[PDB]
Order: C-alpha cells, then structure tokens, then sequence
C-alpha cells in the first residue's frame, strides 16, 4: 500500500542472454519410491512442470545440451540404526533402445547405456548428455502427425524425433532388513543453448501435458 | 492506427504525464501539457515515444510512472453511407536503451 | 501532411502549410538598437512558445462569424496567462492556426482574416463597447454584422488585412503568422490588444446528406515572448 | 566585508568568509556518464540558486539547539518550493550561511555542524518519530539532548562533520557548503532529508549589561539545482 519509488542505474545486456535466460538449472521430475514400483523410471522432457514449460515454449526450435544431477535423500520407516549408505546405479536409455521392467533385470547390465555408480553420502552424481536428436533442434510445437494411419491421428502434435530418452535409477544393494523410502531429485541444466523463431507466451491454463488444450481464466 | 472509414475525420488530443504528475480530467488540462493533436482524418496512425520509465519490486509497490491519455477535441464526422461508429487500436513496444535485471519467476502459472 | 511541431506541442496539418507571413515579416525579438530607450526584457524561450488549441467551435448554416482578440485569448491559459499576470510589459509575434474537418460533399467558404487594432461598433448606439464586449477570453466572440466587420468598413475591402481563403472543396487549414503590430516597443498584454483573428463564413455552410455540424479548430501560439524583468539585482 | 550575492539576493557578511567545502568538494551538476541510465535532468539556474533568509531565532542563556533538516526547510518556500512541488526527482547542494549579531560584552560559542543522513532519536521510547518530529518546515526542530547529539552518538565526536566554530569573541558567522549526499543520482525531495543544518550552544551565552537576546541569522541557498524534465516532446 506503499507507493515507494527508486532510482535504478543500469547497464550492460549480458544478463538478457538466452544463453543465460534458458541456463538455469531447474527441477524437472521429484519421485519417491520404497525399498520393494521398485525403481526410478522417467523419460526426459521439459514440459513437466508449468513454469520452465511456459518459459521454453516461448520458442519454436531449442537445441541444447542437457546437464543432469541427481540428489538422493533416504528417509527410514519405524528402532533406529543410522542411514545406510546404499549405492545407486543411474542409466540412460537413449530413444533406440529398451528400458528396464524390473530391479534385477537384463538392461542394467548392457554396456552401451551410460551407467553411473554413486552412493548416498557422496557428492549428488552428474552427467552431460548431448544433442541426441535426429534433427537439427526440438520442436516444441509440431503442427502435423507422426504417421499416414490409424492410431496415430489420436497422437497430434506428437513427433517421435523429439524424444529426448529415459533416465533409469536403481539401488543395486536394494534388499536391507528393515525399510527406507529414497527421494530422488533431478536438475537439469541446458547447455549451448540456441533458440529460434520466438512465439507469444502462454494466457491459459494448460489443460494436457502434450496437446496444448486450453481452458478458461 | 485509427480503423475507420475513408472519409471519416475529426481530431483528439493525445496527452502524456510525466511520473509524479496528475493525468488530466478534461481536454483544457490534457492541452497544456505535453501533447500531440491527432487528426485521423489524414494521418491513419500516431506514434509516441515516451521518454523514460522505471520501476522494480521492494507491501511496497513501485510508484506510478505517467500516464497517457486521449481526449476528443472535436466531433467524429463521417457520411451518410459510412457508419456511425469507428475504433481506434494500439500497440506499444520498446527502444534500444531498454533494459532488464534480477531475472525471476513470472507469477503467470 | 506533416506535423506544426512547436516545442511541447504537436498538430496534425495538410500539406499545404501556405503559411502566409503578415506584411511579408517574420516575427523577431525586440532590436538591440531599440531596447537601450527602455528597459529591458527577458525573453521566456519556454515554454510559452507553444500551441494553444481552443475549444472547437460549430460551424451551422447560420453561422455568422467569431473572432478573437489577442492576447486577450490567452490571458489567463497556461504559462503565457501566468507570465502575463505577473509582468506588467508584454511584446510578442503570433502564429494562428485554423483547421476545419468535413467530408467530400460539404460547402462553404470561410475567410480567416488577422485584423490589427480593430475596434468594436456596437451598431445603432452612440455609446462605446464595454469591457464586457471586448474582452471575451478565450471564449472569443460573435459577429453581429459581418457585412461591415462591426467597425463600419467593408468585408469586401477586408482582404488588405492579412487574410488565408478556406474552401472546403480545395483546402481545410489555414495559418496566419502575425508580428509585433503596435506603435510603441512594448505593451500592456491586460488592457491592449494588438491583434483580432477572424472567421467569418463568407459563403453558407451546406449539405443534403451531412451532419450540418463542421468543427472548426483554432490554435494560437506566441512566437517571440518577451517580458520586462522581474530578477534584476539592486546591489551594487 | 563584503557581498554574498547569489542571483537575487545578496547578504553583507564579514570579512572572513572562511566558506568550509564539505569534504574538500564544490556542487556541481549531475556528470554526463552518469547521467545516461536515469532520466536526463533538467538544470533550473534561475531562480533557484538564491539565498532564503528565515525568521532570526533567539539565542537565550538556556537555549539547547535547532536543527533545520533540508530540503525541507526550504521545501515551501519560493521558486524552490514550487519546482518541488511539480517535479518528482531533485538533487542539489546547498550553500548554509549562519550570522549572529552580538555585542562586545557577550560571550558563547556555537557548533554550526552538518550532519548527513541525521536519523532522530526518540529518547526513552521504543517507537519511531512520527512524520510530524521529522518534517519540522522552514520553523525548524529544537534539540532535546544536545549532548549525545539526539542520535545516541556523542556532541563530542561531532567534529567529523562539516563544522565551523562561532566564538563570539573572534568571529560572528559561519559558512558552509554541502554538495550532493546520496546514494542515489537524485532522490525525492519530499521524503527525504539528505543534510542537517544544526546549531548547539556549547558554550552558554552569558553577559551582565547585555541584552540577553543576540539574535541568530540563517540563510540557506540550492547551488546546483537539477529537476526531472516536465516539458519533453512526445513526437517522433
């Protein structure tokens, strides 16, 4: 209720950069999982939450390279001995190759998807995974259709090409006597990020996670 | 840009307040201040440049910085055959000396 | 088209822009050779050269005239009305805007006529015009008989005076620019008025289909302001 | 002795003229590099920049102090306080000229400190001054504890202020000059106090035939006035 007023000097544009607007590591995905689905499985986008959403879809093409760092925290269930310093496998699955469907599955041992061993009370993991699309940049918007046939009409807007692949994590000594319920937090930061053909930002609420719907207020 | 007939004409006042000032209530006090007399007879569009603002978060809210006002000096003429009813639009934007700091979170979910 | 942008103020003209200049003399501070015999003056750069536009007068069919005498018009508007009340001597030029909006089937001829020193008549009486007559603000007054130009000339003979002819089937603006006109070097602004610019609609206003209305704007600004000081030190 | 004559006023003071810079630095106008991020200003240099003599107070034999908070004190008063009025962004110096006129049977001694940014004190209480304690006009504030300066800091250590000394036996005025002091390129006249002129008797005036009176003069006059511009085209 205060009508205060300042006098602001300013100079220098390095800080309007999209280098630097698009920069900042941000969440991307939060998921809580029990000691026995029984492993972390999530395919990387950008979309999930409506506030990076908004601020990439303010372009039309955005080829970056993704940093990614995981933060493991463990929390333990009903008598106390300490936490456990449990190592934890994370894998990438690129776009051509299959997931896992289970903790002692086959995938985890294939030799070809990115593995990381870090444990618990260790620095939080980090990899940089680089433009692995088959174009030239993402498409935010995709105004056509995947295919020439059925079952593919109900997927509009959806481009194969811009699958960015899916990020596995596991503990490998999962089994322990008693409980624990580990939270695992991802943070993603785009890299030699470029940009083209900018659109108008977002009015109304978002309505699906891939098909720009649009409601009231 | 004044989207009207042809042959529609008539005059407004296009009044500027610095910050700190009073916008003004009637076309006596919009015309001695800074303004332009548009008439959209002739020209079909305007174009202000205003001279400086600012303003940033501190309830503390920033303090106005101006206003822009329009007042109608004459009657809208028009013809028979035109219509009787006209609209005006606007667009706004930014010069070269713009700038930006302490990028945030927009409250826009 | 181009813009009469003239310090804080900005209009909207036709191309024409004929500027007729009164006596063919451009308006111009008071000669240094002239103002050792008297005292003086500061010149105000701002912001009283800037344009003042009237309120919009109605054009009818039966329209006979307004004028308006400066600077009686702008003796109590904006800075010019402030300086004048505070200086006890004034001296400046003139720049008379008239500018008309109608459309492609309207008639009419208007003549706006800068007339120096015209005094009032008051018609059929011996008795001279009040104060009330003759300073009518910014309101301006009316014609009561513009055949004669209320003084008992002709309005035939009015175009002697520095005149611009509005015909509104080839042009809708007129600009009259008007120096010092006096026989002394300065003047009092509250009880003397050098100029009277005139509108009078020599041919009707008339139309079938029309609005019969016809706005006609006025816009006035002074040129070269001056005003005896008002800060000058006493000391030594 | 001699003149202090600033544009329209002039003041006869004495021949010591000592005239303490504030920090060894004259006002000026606000520089070029500095003023490209904020708004250009426009510089007044008439009549700002004249010397405003308040109402003389008394110097009695118990007077404790008075403090004039600036621009506040002159935030109503003349060309000054009009352009204050109308503009919203100001920055300027000041020029404070104190007189005392004294006989040769008096004594006393006065601390004629500025202090920047003077906060007040509130003694005894948990509770900020209201706007009424602060913005004391051109009448000026009286100090209730002189001694730690109504701040909570010392009389004492006042000297690292711009000071200049009153001893009724050598000299009779004083004079210092305050440039811009300020975090900011200008700021808000109205809400904020950059300089505090204030008087303290450190020494009771005292005398036994005297008067009991000896009257105190102060005129404060803006040096470098600089207001945000009001008058700025809106074309092109």
């Amino acid at each position: 209720a205060i009508q205060t007023r300042a006098v602001i000097n300013q100079h220098g544009t390095s800080e309007t950069l999209v280098e630097n607007f698009l920069g900042r590591a941000a969440l991307v995905m939060m998921k809580d999982f029990e000691y026995k689905q029984n492993f972390f499985k999530w395919t990387i986008n950008t979309r999930s939450y409506v506030q990076l959403r908004r601020k990439f879809e303010l372009f039309t093409y955005i080829r970056f390279d993704s940093e990614i760092t995981i933060v493991p925290t463990i929390r333990l269930y009903t008598s106390y001995s300490g936490l456990p310093n449990l190592t934890l496998q994370a894998m990438f699955v690129p776009v051509g190759a299959p997931t896992p469907k289970s903790q002692d599955s086959y995938e985890w041992q294939s030799a070809c998807n990115p593995s990381v061993f870090f444990k618990i009370d260790d620095p939080p993991a980090r990899m940089t995974i680089p433009f692995m699309c088959i174009n030239s940049a993402y498409g935010m918007f995709y105004d056509g259709f995947a295919g020439f046939e059925k079952t593919a009409n109900g997927l509009y807007g959806i481009n194969p090409a811009n699958t960015m692949g899916n990020l596995c994590i596991r503990v490998v000594n999962a089994y322990q006597p008693v409980q624990y319920t580990i939270t695992i937090r991802i943070y993603l930061k785009p890299k030699h990020i470029k940009a083209w053909v900018p659109r108008p930002p977002r009015t109304m609420p978002y309505m699906s996670i891939a098909n720009t719907n649009y409601t009231g207020h | 840009m004044f989207c009207g007939s042809f042959m529609a004409t008539g005059k407004v006042i296009l009044c500027y307040t610095p910050p700190g000032g009073s916008c003004p209530t009637d076309r006596e006090s919009a015309m001695l201040g800074t303004h332009i007399v548009w008439d959209f007879g002739l020209q079909s569009s305007i174009t202000l440049v205003i001279p400086w603002i600012s303003g940033s978060h501190f309830k503390s809210i920033n303090a106005n910085v101006g206003y822009v006002t329009c007042f109608m000096q004459t009657n809208l003429i028009v013809p028979k055959e035109a219509a009787t009813s006209t609209y005006i639009i606007g667009f706004a934007a930014a010069k070269n000396d713009f700038s930006l700091r302490l990028m945030r979170d927009s409250p826009d979910i | 088209v181009l813009q009469l942008k003239l310090g804080n103020s900005a209009i909207v003209t036709q191309e024409a822009a004929n500027m007729c200049c009164a006596y063919g003399e451009w308006p111009s501070y008071l000669p240094d050779n002239e103002a050792t015999a008297i005292d003086k003056p500061t010149q105000p750069e701002t912001s009283t050269d800037r344009f003042y536009t009237l309120k919009s007068v109605k054009w009818e069919g039966t329209s006979t005239g307004w004028w308006w005498k400066l600077p009686d018009a702008l003796n109590q508007t904006g800075m010019f009305g402030q300086n004048v009340q505070y200086h006890y001597l004034y001296r400046s030029g003139f720049l008379c805007h008239v500018q008309c909006n109608a459309t492609k089937f309207h008639q009419g001829a208007l003549l706006v006529v800068a007339i120096p020193e015209h005094q009032l008549g008051k018609y059929n009486t011996g008795t001279s015009a009040s104060f009330d007559d003759v300073m009518k603000g910014k309101t301006g007054g009316v014609f009561t008989h513009p055949y004669v130009l209320d003084d008992g000339t002709s309005l035939a003979c009015s175009l002697i005076f520095p005149h611009q002819w509005i015909n509104l089937r080839t042009n809708n603006s007129a600009t009259i620019m008007l120096p010092w006109m006096n026989c002394a070097p300065m003047d009092f602004a509250l009880r003397h008025n050098q100029w009277t610019l005139a509108i009078i609609p020599v041919v009707p206003l008339n139309t079938s289909g029309g609005t019969t209305m016809v706005p006609i704007t006025v816009s006035i600004a002074p040129m070269c302001c001056e005003f005896n000081g008002l800060r000058n030190a006493i000391t030594q």
